[PDB]
C-alpha cells in the first residue's frame, strides 16, 4: 500500500512548491495519475484478500472505497478551486494540504491490518475534515452541534478505544487476519452487551443512525463542497466499513443486540426520506437523503447475510458518488444564486438545458433507476431483509416510494416550472463544473457494466 | 439580512407584537403567532392555512408560480401548499359527503364482489374429462408409481 | 394552394380527403358484410344449444323405481 | 331551502359564501385600505430593485430569509419541555419503533420455531 | 342460468353441485356402459407440445389441423375444415358434459322422489 | 378581496362578475348554442328583474342568496379556456419563455450571427439605463409619505421621458415563442 | 435458426442507433424525425421475419448472449425470451410506433425540442422492448422503471407548466406503488425458488404462490390503472397527444397486464388470484367506464376508455384466458392509438381545443378523421368483424360460460355498455350537431404525414384482428357452445347502450334545465377519488414530515 501513501505525501511538496497559478492544475493532475494507480489494487482472489504487509492489506470491501477514496480527491480539487479564488494562497495551499492529508488518513484506514491503527487513523480522519469545514464553510453556527461533537466523543469512540484494547488484552491481537480464525463467540452476558455496545455506536454516529443523524444535516450545511463531498463519499463509509470489519467478533450476540437498531433504520428511512419531502434547504435534503440510503447499509450490516454485504458495499460505493454529485448540483447552483434555498431559483432547465439534464442522471441514480449499482445495492439489501423478515418489504417499498418523490421533487423544484424573475446573475455552465458532473456521472454509469467489483469480498 | 428582521422568541407584551408585525410586514391586528405551547414556531405569524391554488391567477405575480409577492410573510407550511401539492380549494361538493359517497361506493362494491364470490355462476356441464388417468404422466406423476384408474365413460 | 382559413363559413376541402374518407367507410362497410355473409357464426353461433329436457331416460340412464 | 356548502380542513369555504365578505363597514375599509397599502408600498420597494439597470443578482426577499430561518434555526431556542411536547415526542418518537420491534420480533420468532420444528418450507433457499 | 335461480333461489338439495360430480357410479342405470376412446396416443400429443388443457379425448383433431396449419404457410385460410372438425368435436364433448350434468340432476331428482315416497308411504 | 386598484369590489363589480360566472357556468351546463342563448336571455331577464333595486342592504341579501342560487347550481367541471388558468394548454410555453437577459450571456460568435438584432439591443439598453434615473426622480417626487397608497403607477409625464418602471413590461417574451 | 436469433437482436439494436446518433451529434439534423421514422419502419420490417417464421413452425427461443452478473447462486444474464408473447407484440407495438412517430411530425411541428421529444419517445420504445423480451425478473425490471421514467419525462414535456410536472409526479408515485409488489415478487421468487428466471420459476412451479401472486397483483395495479391506483393514466393526458397515443393508451399501459399474462402458470394453478384479478378487473372496467360517461375533455374520455379496457383485460386474466387478454391488447393497440390520433388532429385543428362542448359539425369538415374516429369507435365497441369484436367479443364468450364471480360478469357487461355509451357520445359531441367551436376556421388536415399515418392504422383497426387471430396458434379451446340469448349478449348489451346514449342525447336539444344530480356529481368528480386522497395523503403525511419528524425530534428531543 505503500505504493499509494508515498505518492499522496509527495502531493505535499507538489503542492507547497508550485507556482502561483498552477497548484491546481498539479495537484489534479497528479492525484488523476495516483487514482489510475489505484486499479492495481483490484488483484483480489475468491479465497484470499491481498495481504501487502504486516501492516496494510486489501479485501474486496477496501479496495473499491480505496478507489473512491483516489478519485475523489481530483474532484474536490476542481469542484473547490472556484470560490477559493480570492483567498491568499498559503491559506489556498493550506486547504490542499488538508485535503490530501485526509486522503493520507483515508487510504491507510481503509487498509488497516490491524484495528488500533484503524481507530487511530479513523479518529485521525476527523481533524482535517474539522478545519475543512470550520475554515472554509463560509458561515459557522454551531451552539448546538458542539454538545453533539461531545456526545459523539462520549457514547463513540472512546468506548471503542476501550474495547479494542479489551481485546488486545483478550485475544493478544487486533490483526483482523489473526482474528478470522482465533475469533471466539461472544455470549449473551451484560459484559458482552456492553461490549457490543462500545464496538458499535462509534460506527453507528458515524454512518449516521436515525435519532443520532442529527449533525449530518448541519455539517452538511456548514462545510465548504470538498468538506460536504468528503463527508458525504467517504466518511459515512468509514462506519460501514468498520461494522463490517468488528461484526467478525461481534457473533453471536448480534444476533438479538441487532433488533432495536435494525428498528431505528427501518422506520429511520421512512422518517428522513418523509423529511426531504419538506426542506427549504437543498443541501439539508441531500444530507438526510444521505441518512435515508445508510439506514439500509446499517441494516444490511447488521442482519450480516451475504446478500445483505453485497449490497451494502455496492450501496455505499453508488450512494459515495450519487451523493457528492448532488452536492456539487447544489453548490452549482450556490455559486450562481448565493443561498441555498431550494424555492428560490425555479425553473432552470430553460436556462441551464445540460446542467438539467446532470440533474435528471443524479436523480434517477438517487432514486436506483435500473440498472445503475444505486438499484443493484438498494435491490440485494431488499432481498436479505426480505429474507431476514418477510413483513420488511413494506418499510422497504415504502421507503422506495418515498426516495422517489423527493428526488424527483428535488428536480421539479430546481429545474421546472417557472423560471424566478428577480434572478439575473444565472451564467451560462462552466466547462469546469460539467467536467465535475461528468466525473461524477460517467464513472456511476460505467459501474454498472461491470459491477463485481464493487461487490465486497463475499461476492 | 441582519438580526432585526430574524424570527425571535413568542411575543408576550403587545409592544413586542407591534414590533414583530412590523418586522414581519403586517398589520397588527392580523398577526397572531402560533400558541407558545413550546413546539418552536416562535413569533411566526399563524397564516389561515390556504393553498397557493386558491390565489388570484390573473393578479399581477411576483412568483407566478407560487402566487407570491415579495416581502409578504409567507406561509409557514409554503412548501407544502404549492400548486403541485396540498390544495385547500373549495369543491362543489361537501368534503364529508365525499366521503360518505366513495365509502359506501368502495365498500359495497366490496360487498358485491364477496356476495358473487359466495354464490358463483357456471355452465350446466359436468367436469372437463381427460384421459390416461387424469393425464398423470403429464402433470407430473412419477413413472413407477401407478395412480389409480381415472375411467371416463360414453355418454 | 393549401386550404385558406375561413371565417364564419364553411372551410375549403379538398377533393383527395373527400373521396379517401368514403373510401374508407365503404372499405369498412365492405369488411362488415363480407366477413358477416362468410362466417355468420362468430356473431349469431357456431353449433346447436340442445334442451336439456328433451333428453330421454334410456340415453341417461334413469331407471324407475 | 338549499343545502349549505360544509367548510372543511382540506375543503375551505369560498369567497363568496362568506358572510364576512360582504361588509361594508367603514374600518374595514381601512382594513382593507392598509392591507392595500402594505402591499403597494412592497410592490414598489420590490420593482424599484427588480427594474434597476446597474443591478445584476438576486433581490433578497427577507421574508423568504426570514421562513427558512424559521424553518431550520428557531426550533431549538423556543422549544420549553412541558406535557404536551413530552407526551407528543413519545407518542410519535417512541412509539411506532415499539410497534414495529414487537411485530418484526413477532414474526420472526414464529419463523424461528417454525424452522427448528421443521414446518417452513426452505426447500430451494439456498440464497439468503 | 335458470339452474343458478334453481339451486340458490331454490335448494341446492336437489341440483349437483359443480365442483364435486358424478355423486353416483357410472355403471348405475347403464348396463354395460363403455369407455371413452382416446384416438391420438400419448407420445404422439407428447411430440405434438400440445397444452395440458388441450389433451382431452378429442386432441386428435387438433393436431391435424396444427399439422395442416404448419403445412400450409402462408396460406393460413386454407385449413379452414379442420378447425371445424376440431371445434365440431369439442363441441360434441361438451354435450357429453352436459349430458353428464342432466343424468346427474335426473338421479338427484330419482333420490328425492324416492325420499319423498318413503315419507308418503313409511 | 384581493385586487391590484382596488382593496374590495364594489356592488357593481360583484353583479357584473357573478353574472358573468353564472352565463360560463351555464354555458357548461347548456352545451348546445341555441339552448344555451335560449337560457341566457332567460336568465338576464332574471337578473334585469331586480336590476333597479335601490335599497343596497336588500341588493346585499339578493346577491347573497345569488350566490347561493350560483353555488347550488354550478358545473362542476365547467369550461376553462384553454389558456385561461385551469386550461389544458394554460402556462404551456413558459418553458419556452426565456428571459432577455440571457441574450446578455451569449458568445460573441452567436452575438455575431444576428448583427442587427444585437446593434439595436444595444441602443435599447442604453436607452433603458439613459431613462432609469429620470423615472427614479420621478416617482420620489410624486409618491405620498409612507409609500404608493395604491399599486398603478403614473404614466410619462414630460416629452421625451418614458413611463416608469416599463422594461419588463415591454421586453417580457412573447407568449409563444 | 441462425436468421431468427440475428434479426431479434437487430431489431434492438437498429432502435438503439439513432440514440448513438443522437447522442454523437455536432451538425443541425437533416431531418432527425425521419430518420427515426425510417428507422422504427426498418426495425418493424426487420421483427417481421422471426415473426413470420414463428407462425410457420412455433419456433421459441431464448438469447442468454451475455453473462453479466453471479451472486453465489443466481446468474444474471442478458437473456431475451422470444415467445408468442414477444413474436406479437414487438410487430405491433414497432407498427403503432410507426404510425405515432409520422403523427409527430405533423402534430410537433412548431416544437423547438422536437428532436428530444423524438429521443424520448425512442427511448420510451427500447425500454418497453426491453420489458416485452426479458427472461428474468431483473432485466424486466430494467424496462418496467425505464417505461415509468420515460412516462415521466413525457408526461412532464412542457415542464414549465405546473399541472404537467403534477401529474408526472403523480405517475411516478402510483408506479412505485406498484413497484412495492414487483419488488416483493422478485423477493419471494428469490428467496422460495432461488431464481428470477422464467424458466425456473416455470419449472419449479410453487404451490404457495399467492403471496408472490399478490405482489404481481399490486405491480399490475400501479402500472394498467386498476382500481385504487388508477387516476394517474387520466391525470396523464396533459401531455402532448402522441405521448398519450403510444404510451399511455396502447404500449405502456398494457406492462401491468403483460407482467401478469407473462406469469400465467402461476396464475392457471392458484385460484385465489384469478379471483382477486378478476374482482379488480371489474371494479376498474365499472367504474372508469362510469367516469367516462360525464366528461367533457376528450383526451380524458378516451384515457377512461383505456383504462376500462385495461380492466377489461384483467378480467379475461381473472377467468384464466390469459392468451385471449394479449390477443386483446394486440388488438387494442391500432384503434386506440388512431382514437387519440384522430382526436388530437381534431385539436390541433381547433387551435388547441379539447373541451367536447366547443367542438361538433366536424363531419364534413374533416371527413378522414370522422371516417377513423367512427372506426376506432366501433372497434371499441365490438362491430361484427372488426378488429375489436376478435377478441373482447369472445371475452365476454369466455366470461359467460366460465365458473365465474357472477357480480365480476355483470359490472363487466354494464361496462360493455358504457362503452358504447361514451363512444357514440365522443361521436355525438365531437362530430355530429351544429358547431360550437370559435370563429376563425383554421380547419385542415390535408398533409400526407398525418393521412398516412392515421391510414395504416385504419388498416390495422380493419384488419389485423382477423390477419391475427388467423395466424396464432390455439392455446385453450374456445368454448363455442352456449344458449342464443348467452352467444348474443355482448352484441345486444352494445347496441342497448348506444340506443340509451342516443336517448341521453337526444334529450339535450330540449330546452330544458335540470338540476344536477347525485350520480352526475359523483361521476363527473371521478368518484371522489383524486379529489380526497389526493388532498389528505399528502397532508397526513406532510405535517408528519414536518412537525413530528423535523421538528419535534430531530431537531429538539434526539
Ligand atoms: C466501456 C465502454 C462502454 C461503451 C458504452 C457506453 C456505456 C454507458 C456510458 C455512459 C452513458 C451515458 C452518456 C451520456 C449521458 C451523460 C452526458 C449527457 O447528458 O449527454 C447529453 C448529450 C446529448 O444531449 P444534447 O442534446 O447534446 O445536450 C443535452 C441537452 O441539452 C439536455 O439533455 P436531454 O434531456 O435532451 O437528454 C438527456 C437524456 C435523458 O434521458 C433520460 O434520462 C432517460 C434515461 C432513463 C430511461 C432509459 C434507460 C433505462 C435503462 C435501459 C437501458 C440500459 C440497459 C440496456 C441493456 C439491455 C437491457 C438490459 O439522457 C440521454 O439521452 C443519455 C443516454 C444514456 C442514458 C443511460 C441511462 C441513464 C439513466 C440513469 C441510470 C440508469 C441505470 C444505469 C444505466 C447504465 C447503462 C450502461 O450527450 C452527449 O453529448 C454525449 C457525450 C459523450 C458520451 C460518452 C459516453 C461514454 C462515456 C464513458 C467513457 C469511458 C468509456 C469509453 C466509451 C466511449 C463511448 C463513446
Ligand atoms: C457505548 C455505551 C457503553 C460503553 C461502556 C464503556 C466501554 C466498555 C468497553 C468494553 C469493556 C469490557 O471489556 O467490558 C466487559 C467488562 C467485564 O469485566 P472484565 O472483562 O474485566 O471481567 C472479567 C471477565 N468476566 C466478565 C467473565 C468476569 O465490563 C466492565 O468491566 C464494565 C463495562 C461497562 C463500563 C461502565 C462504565 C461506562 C458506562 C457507559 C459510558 C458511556
Ligand atoms: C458499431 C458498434 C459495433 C462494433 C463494431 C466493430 C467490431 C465488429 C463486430 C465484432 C465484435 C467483436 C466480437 C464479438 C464481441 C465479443 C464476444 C465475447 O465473447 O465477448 C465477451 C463477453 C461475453 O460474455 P462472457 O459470458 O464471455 O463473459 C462474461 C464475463 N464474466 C464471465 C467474467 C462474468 O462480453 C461481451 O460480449 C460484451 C458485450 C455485451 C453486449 C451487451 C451489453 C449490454 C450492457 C448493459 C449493462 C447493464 C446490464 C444489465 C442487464 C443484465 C441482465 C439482466
Ligand atoms: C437515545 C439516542 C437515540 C437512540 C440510540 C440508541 C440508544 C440506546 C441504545 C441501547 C438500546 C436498548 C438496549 C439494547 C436492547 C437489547 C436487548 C435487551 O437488553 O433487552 C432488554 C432486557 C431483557 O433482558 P435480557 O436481555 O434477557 O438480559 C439478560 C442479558 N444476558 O431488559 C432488561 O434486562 C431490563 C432492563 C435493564 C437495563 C438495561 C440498560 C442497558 C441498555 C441501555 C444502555
Ligand atoms: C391490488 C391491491 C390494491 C390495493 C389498494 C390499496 C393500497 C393503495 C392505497 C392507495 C395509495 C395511493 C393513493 C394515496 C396517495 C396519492 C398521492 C397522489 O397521487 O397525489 C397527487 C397530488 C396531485 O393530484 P391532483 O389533485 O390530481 O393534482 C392536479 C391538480 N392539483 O400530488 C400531490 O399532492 C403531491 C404530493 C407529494 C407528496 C406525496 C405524499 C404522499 C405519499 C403517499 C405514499 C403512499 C405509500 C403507500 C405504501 C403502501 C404499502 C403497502
Ligand atoms: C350491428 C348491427 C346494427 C343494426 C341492428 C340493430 C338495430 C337497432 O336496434 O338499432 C337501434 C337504433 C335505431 O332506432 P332508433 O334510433 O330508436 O330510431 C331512429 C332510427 N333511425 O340505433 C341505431 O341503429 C344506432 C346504433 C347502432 C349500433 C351499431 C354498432 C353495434
Ligand atoms: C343462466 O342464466 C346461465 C347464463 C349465465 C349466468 C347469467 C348471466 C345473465 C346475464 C347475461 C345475459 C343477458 C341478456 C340480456
Amino acid at each position: 500500500m505503500l505504493k499509494y501513501i508515498i505518492p499522496t505525501m509527495m502531493l505535499m511538496p507538489l503542492t507547497w512548491l508550485s507556482k502561483n497559478s498552477m497548484i491546481w492544475i498539479n495537484t489534479t493532475l497528479h492525484s488523476l495519475l495516483i487514482s489510475l494507480t489505484s486499479l492495481l489494487l483490484l488483484n483480489q482472489f475468491g479465497d484470499n484478500s491481498l495481504n501487502f504487509s504486516l501492516t496494510f492489506f486489501s479485501d474486496s470491501l477496501s479496495t473499491p472505497l480505496l478507489i473512491l477514496t483516489m478519485w475523489l480527491l481530483p474532484l474536490m480539487l476542481m469542484a473547490s478551486q472556484h470560490h477559493l479564488s480570492k483567498e491568499n494562497l498559503a491559506r489556498k495551499k493550506l486547504f490542499i494540504s488538508m485535503l490530501i492529508l485526509l486522503q493520507l488518513f483515508l487510504i491507510m484506514t481503509f487498509t488497516a491490518t490491524e484495528l488500533i491503527f484503524f481507530y487511530i487513523m479513523f479518529e485521525a480522519t476527523l481533524v482535517p475534515t474539522l478545519i475543512i469545514i470550520t475554515r472554509w464553510g463560509n458561515q459557522t453556527e454551531r451552539l448546538n452541534a458542539g454538545l453533539y461533537f461531545l456526545f459523539y466523543t462520549l457514547a463513540g469512540s472512546l468506548p471503542l478505544l476501550v474495547a479494542l484494547i479489551y481485546i488486545q488484552n483478550t485475544m493478544g491481537s487486533l490483526n483482523f487476519l489473526i482474528l478470522q480464525y482465533w475469533v471466539q463467540p461472544m455470549p449473551n452476558s451484560w459484559s458482552n452487551t456492553f461490549m457490543w455496545l462500545a464496538c458499535m455506536m462509534a460506527f453507528m454516529v458515524k454512518m449516521p443512525l436515525y435519532g443520532l443523524h442529527l449533525w449530518l444535516p448541519k455539517a452538511h450545511v456548514e462545510a465548504p463542497i470538498a468538506g460536504s463531498m468528503v463527508l458525504a463519499a467517504i466518511l459515512l463509509k468509514l462506519g460501514g466499513y468498520g461494522m463490517m470489519r468488528i461484526t467478525l467478533l461481534l457473533n453471536p450476540i448480534t444476533d438479538f443486540m441487532a433488533y432495536p437498531f435494525i428498528m431505528l433504520s427501518l422506520w429511520g428511512m421512512i422518517m428522513t426520506s418523509s423529511i426531504c419531502l419538506r426542506q427549504t434547504d437543498l443541501k439539508s435534503l441531500i444530507a438526510y437523503s444521505s441518512v435515508s440510503h445508510m439506514a439500509l447499509v446499517i441494516v444490511a450490516i447488521l442482519i450480516q447475510t451475504p446478500w445483505s454485504y453485497m449490497g451494502a458495499t455496492a450501496l455505499m460505493i453508488a450512494h459515495g458518488l450519487t451523493s457528492s454529485m448532488l452536492f456539487c448540483l447544489a453548490n452549482s447552483n450556490y455559486e450562481r444564486v448565493h443561498s441555498r434555498t431550494m424555492i428560490l431559483a425555479r425553473g432552470l432547465q430553460t436556462l441551464l438545458p445540460l446542467m438539467a439534464a446532470w440533474w435528471l442522471l443524479a436523480s434517477l441514480t438517487n432514486l436506483a433507476l435500473p440498472p445503475s449499482i444505486n438499484l443493484i445495492g438498494e435491490l440485494f439489501v431488499v432481498m436479505s431483509t426480505f429474507s431476514w423478515s418477510n413483513i420488511t418489504i413494506i418499510l422497504m417499498g415504502l421507503n422506495m416510494v418515498i426516495t422517489a418523490l423527493y428526488s424527483l421533487y428535488m428536480l421539479i423544484t430546481t429545474q421546472r416550472g417557472k423560471h424566478t424573475h428577480h434572478i439575473n446573475n444565472i451564467l451560462p455552465s462552466f466547462t469546469r463544473e460539467n467536467a465535475l458532473m461528468s466525473l461524477h456521472m460517467l464513472p456511476l454509469l460505467l459501474l454498472s457494466l461491470n459491477p463485481k467489483i464493487i461487490l465486497g469480498p463475499l461476492y | 439580512i441582519t438580526k432585526d428582521m430574524l424570527p425571535g422568541p413568542y411575543p408576550k407584551t403587545p409592544e413586542e407584537r407591534a414590533a414583530a408585525a412590523k418586522k414581519y410586514n403586517m398589520r397588527v391586528e392580523d398577526y397572531e403567532p402560533y400558541p407558545d405551547d413550546g413546539m418552536g414556531y416562535g413569533d411566526y405569524p399563524k397564516l389561515p392555512d390556504r393553498s397557493q391554488q386558491e390565489r388570484d391567477p390573473w393578479y399581477d405575480w411576483d412568483h407566478p408560480d407560487l402566487r407570491l409577492n415579495w416581502g409578504e410573510p409567507m406561509h409557514w407550511d409554503l412548501d407544502m401548499y404549492i400548486r403541485n401539492r396540498v390544495d385547500t380549494s373549495p369543491t362543489p361538493v361537501n368534503w364529508n359527503l365525499m366521503c360518505k359517497h366513495l365509502f359506501g361506493f368502495v365498500a359495497f362494491m366490496l360487498f358485491m364482489f364477496w356476495v358473487g364470490e359466495t354464490y358463483p355462476t357456471y355452465q350446466p356441464v359436468g367436469p372437463k374429462q381427460y384421459p390416461y388417468n387424469n393425464l398423470y404422466l403429464e402433470r407430473g406423476g412419477d413413472p413407477n408409481k401407478e395412480p389409480e384408474p381415472v375411467v371416463h365413460y360414453e355418454i | 394552394a393549401h386550404i385558406e382559413p375561413r371565417y364564419r363559413q364553411f372551410p375549403q376541402l379538398t377533393r383527395s380527403q373527400v373521396i379517401q374518407a368514403e373510401f374508407f367507410s365503404a372499405t369498412m362497410w365492405f369488411w362488415i358484410l363480407w366477413r358477416f355473409w362468410h362466417d355468420s357464426d362468430a356473431v349469431l353461433g357456431h353449433f346447436p344449444y340442445p334442451d336439456p329436457s328433451q333428453w330421454t331416460d334410456e340415453e341417461l340412464g334413469i331407471p324407475p323405481d | 331551502s338549499f343545502p349549505k356548502y360544509e367548510p372543511s380542513r382540506l375543503a375551505s369555504l369560498p369567497t363568496t359564501l362568506d358572510p364576512a365578505e360582504y361588509d361594508i363597514s367603514s374600518e374595514t375599509r381601512k382594513a382593507q385600505a392598509e392591507r392595500l397599502a402594505i402591499r403597494s408600498r412592497l410592490k414598489r420597494e420590490y420593482q424599484l430593485q427588480y427594474n434597476d439597470p446597474s443591478r445584476r443578482g438576486v433581490v433578497e426577499d427577507p421574508a423568504l430569509i426570514r421562513w427558512t430561518c424559521a424553518r431550520s434555526a428557531n426550533v431549538y431556542p423556543n422549544f420549553r419541555p412541558n406535557t404536551k411536547t413530552s407526551l407528543l415526542g413519545a407518542l410519535f418518537g417512541i412509539g411506532p419503533l415499539i410497534f414495529w420491534y414487537y411485530v418484526f420480533k413477532t414474526d420472526r420468532d414464529r419463523k424461528e420455531k417454525l424452522i427448528q420444528e421443521g414446518k417452513l418450507d426452505r426447500t430451494f433457499n439456498i440464497s439468503y | 342460468g335458470a339452474h343458478l335461480a334453481r339451486r340458490y333461489l331454490g335448494d341446492a338439495s336437489v341440483e349437483p353441485e359443480p365442483l364435486r360430480m358424478p355423486t353416483f357410479p357410472p355403471d348405475y342405470g347403464f348396463p354395460e356402459r363403455k369407455e371413452r376412446e382416446m384416438v391420438a396416443t400419448q407420445q404422439e400429443m407428447n411430440d405434438a407440445q400440445l397444452v395440458l388443457q388441450q389433451r382431452d379425448y378429442c386432441a386428435h383433431y387438433l393436431i391435424r389441423f396444427l399439422k395442416c396449419k404448419r403445412d400450409s404457410f402462408p396460406n393460413f385460410l386454407a385449413c379452414k375444415h379442420e378447425q371445424h372438425d376440431w371445434d365440431y368435436c369439442e363441441h360434441l364433448d361438451y354435450v357429453k358434459r352436459m349430458k353428464e350434468f342432466e343424468r346427474e340432476r335426473r338421479l338427484l331428482q330419482r333420490k328425492k322422489r324416492r325420499e319423498q315416497r318413503e315419507a308418503d308411504m313409511a | 378581496a384581493f385586487l391590484p386598484s382596488a382593496a374590495y369590489l364594489t356592488h357593481q363589480q360583484k353583479v357584473l362578475q357573478l353574472y358573468k360566472r353564472a352565463l360560463r357556468h351555464l354555458e357548461s351546463r347548456c352545451v348546445h348554442r341555441d339552448k344555451y342563448r335560449y337560457f341566457a336571455c332567460l336568465l338576464r331577464a332574471r337578473f334585469d328583474e331586480h336590476k333597479n333595486e335601490k335599497d343596497m342592504v336588500k341588493a346585499t341579501q339578493l346577491l347573497r342568496e345569488a350566490e347561493k342560487e350560483f353555488w347550488h347550481g354550478q358545473h362542476p367541471q365547467p369550461y376553462i379556456f384553454p389558456e385561461s388558468p385551469g386550461g389544458t394548454s394554460y402556462e404551456r410555453y413558459e418553458c419556452y419563455k426565456v428571459p432577455e437577459w440571457c441574450l446578455d450571456d451569449w458568445h460573441p460568435s452567436e452575438k455575431a450571427m444576428y448583427p442587427d438584432y444585437f446593434a439595436k439591443r444595444e441602443q435599447w439598453k442604453k436607452l433603458r439605463r439613459e431613462s432609469w434615473e429620470r423615472e427614479v426622480k420621478q416617482l420620489q417626487e410624486e409618491t405620498p409619505v409612507g409609500g404608493p397608497r395604491t399599486e398603478a403607477l403614473p404614466p410619462a409625464r414630460k416629452q421625451g421621458d418614458l413611463p416608469p418602471l416599463w422594461w419588463h413590461i415591454v421586453t417580457r417574451p412573447r407568449e409563444r415563442p | 435458426m441462425n436468421l431468427f436469433s440475428s434479426l431479434t437482436l437487430v431489431t434492438l439494436i437498429l432502435l438503439t442507433m439513432p440514440i448513438a446518433a443522437i447522442n454523437f451529434n455536432t451538425h443541425k439534423f437533416t431531418n432527425y424525425p425521419l430518420y427515426v421514422k425510417t428507422t422504427i419502419s426498418c426495425a418493424f420490417i426487420t421483427s417481421m421475419i422471426p415473426t413470420m417464421m414463428f407462425i410457420h413452425t412455433g419456433q421459441e427461443m431464448i438469447i442468454s448472449n451475455w453473462h453479466w452478473l453471479t451472486i453465489q447462486t443466481l446468474k444474471l444474464s442478458l437473456s431475451f425470451k422470444m415467445d408468442f408473447f414477444s413474436m406479437m407484440f414487438v410487430p405491433v407495438a414497432l407498427f403503432v410506433t410507426w404510425s405515432i412517430m409520422e403523427f409527430s411530425m405533423w402534430y410537433m411541428h412548431s416544437d423547438p425540442n422536437i428532436n428530444q421529444f423524438f429521443k424520448y419517445l425512442l427511448l420510451f420504445l427500447i425500454t418497453m422492448l426491453i420489458l416485452v423480451t426479458a427472461n428474468n425478473l431483473f432485466q424486466l425490471f430494467i424496462g418496467w422503471e425505464g417505461v415509468g421514467i420515460m412516462s415521466f419525462l413525457l408526461i412532464g414535456w412542457w415542464y414549465g407548466r405546473t399541472d404537467a410536472n403534477t401529474a408526472a409526479l403523480q405517475a411516478i408515485l402510483y408506479n412505485r406503488i406498484g413497484d412495492i409488489g414487483f419488488i416483493l415478487a422478485m423477493a419471494w421468487f428469490l428467496i422460495n425458488l432461488n431464481t428470477w428466471d422464467l424458466q425456473q420459476i416455470f419449472m419449479l412451479n410453487p404451490n404457495d404462490s399467492n403471496l408472490p401472486l399478490m405482489g404481481l397483483i399490486l405491480a399490475a395495479t400501479g402500472k394498467s390503472a386498476q382500481f385504487g391506483l388508477h387516476p394517474w393514466l387520466p391525470s396523464a393526458m396533459e401531455g402532448p397527444t402522441p405521448v398519450s397515443a403510444l404510451l399511455h393508451s396502447s404500449t405502456m399501459v398494457v406492462a401491468g397486464i403483460f407482467l401478469l399474462i407473462r406469469f400465467y402458470p402461476l396464475t392457471e394453478n392458484n385460484k385465489f388470484g384469478q379471483s382477486i384479478m378478476l374482482c379488480l378487473g371489474a371494479m376498474t372496467t365499472l367504474f372508469t367506464a362510469m367516469c367516462a360517461l360525464t366528461q367533457n375533455d376528450i383526451k380524458k374520455i378516451i384515457a377512461f376508455s383505456t383504462s376500462s379496457q385495461l380492466g377489461l383485460m384483467m378480467v379475461t386474466i381473472g377467468i384464466n384466458q390469459p392468451h385471449l387478454a394479449f390477443l386483446h391488447i394486440c388488438t387494442h393497440a391500432f384503434f386506440k392509438a388512431m382514437l387519440f390520433m384522430c382526436s388530437g388532429s381534431i385539436i390541433h385543428s381547433l387551435n388547441d381545443e379539447q373541451d367536447i362542448r366547443k367542438m361538433g359539425g366536424l363531419f364534413k369538415a374533416m371527413p378522414f378523421t370522422t371516417t377513423a374516429l367512427i372506426i376506432g369507435s366501433l372497434a371499441l365497441t365490438g362491430m361484427p368483424f372488426l378488429t375489436g369484436f376478435y377478441s373482447k367479443d369472445l371475452i365476454i364468450e369466455s366470461a359467460n360460460t366460465s365458473y365465474t364471480n357472477a357480480w365480476a360478469l355483470l359490472m363487466t357487461l354494464v361496462a360493455t355498455s358504457f362503452t358504447a355509451i361514451y363512444s357514440t357520445r365522443i361521436i355525438f359531441f365531437a362530430l355530429l350537431g351544429q358547431p360550437r367551436f370559435p370563429t376563425l376556421i383554421n380547419i385542415n388536415e390535408n398533409n400526407p404525414f398525418l393521412i398516412n399515418s392515421i391510414k395504416r392504422l385504419l388498416i390495422g383497426s380493419l384488419f389485423a384482428g382477423f390477419i391475427i387471430s388467423n395466424n396464432i396458434p390455439p392455446m385453450t379451446i374456445p368454448q363455442m357452445t352456449m344458449p342464443h340469448y348467452l352467444k348474443m349478449t355482448a352484441l345486444t348489451v352494445t347496441i342497448l347502450g348506444f340506443i340509451l346514449a342516443l336517448e341521453i342525447s337526444n334529450t339535450t336539444h330540449y330546452l330544458k334545465f335540470n338540476y344536477p344530480s347525485n350520480t352526475f356529481k359523483f361521476s363527473n368528480l371521478l368518484g371522489y377519488y383524486p379529489t380526497i386522497m389526493h388532498r389528505l395523503t399528502p397532508y397526513m403525511n406532510l405535517t408528519m414530515s414536518q412537525k413530528s419528524a423535523s421538528s419535534l425530534l430531530d431537531l429538539i428531543w434526539l
